[PDB]
């Protein structure tokens, strides 16, 4: 019906707070996803840029 | 600690009849990992033991 994009940077390291359930720095105070999230995560090492 | 045991020889503090504040240690964010089982991070501050 509706899809939404969001998109952030993060240390490589906190790539597996951004989990439904995930408690830490990024989970509890910068992005929380839901416990029934239904949608997809992707992300990829930008030391390039 | 200045210096860790060598795994073959861990050693073992008992801690007791003292109030303790897991919020500190978990909050700390200078752990890469913090795996919690049976007790949930965020809810052992609020135990006893």
């Amino acid at each position: 019906t509706n899809v939404y994009a969001d998109s952030f940077v993060i240390r490589g390291d906190e790539v597996r707070q951004i989990a439904p359930g995930q408690t830490g720095k990024i989970a509890d105070y910068n992005y929380k996803l839901p416990d029934d999230f239904t949608g997809c995560v992707i992300a990829w090492n930008s030391n390039n840029l | 600690a200045t210096r860790f045991a060598s795994v073959y020889a861990w050693n073992r503090k008992r801690i007791s009849n003292c109030v303790a504040d897991y919020s500190v240690l978990y909050n700390s964010a200078s752990f890469s990992t913090f795996k919690c089982y049976g007790v949930s991070p965020t809810k052992l501050n609020d135990l006893c033991f």
